[PDB]
């Protein structure tokens, strides 16, 4: 018996950690780009 | 006044977008992960 795959998984990044807030959102992107980072790693991951 | 009243979202911050390289046209096919077709425009309140 030999795993050959995971699950994929996809986060917002957005969605997750500011939720329902707007005005959240307009301090998330004060952060930069670490949710992009997060959610580009993941793809790698995905399509792996 | 006493109203029961159902919230259902509209805030899909996820969407996949099919392209077959800006160069070569600019057609694009969008995609929707794990929506139907009819909750579409109300997930993306597209009168808005």
């Amino acid at each position: 018996i030999l795993p050959v795959s995971m699950t994929k998984t996809s986060v917002d990044c957005t969605m997750y950690i500011c939720g329902d807030s707007t005005e959240c959102s307009n301090l998330l992107l004060q952060y930069g780009s670490f949710c992009t980072q997060l959610k580009r790693a993941l793809t790698g991951i995905a399509v792996e | 006044t006493l109203e029961i009243l159902d919230i259902t979202p509209c805030s899909f911050g996820g969407v996949s977008v099919i392209t077959p390289g800006t160069n070569t046209s600019n057609q694009v096919a969008v995609l929707y992960q794990g929506v139907n077709c009819t909750e579409v425009p109300v997930a993306i309140h597209a009168d808005q």
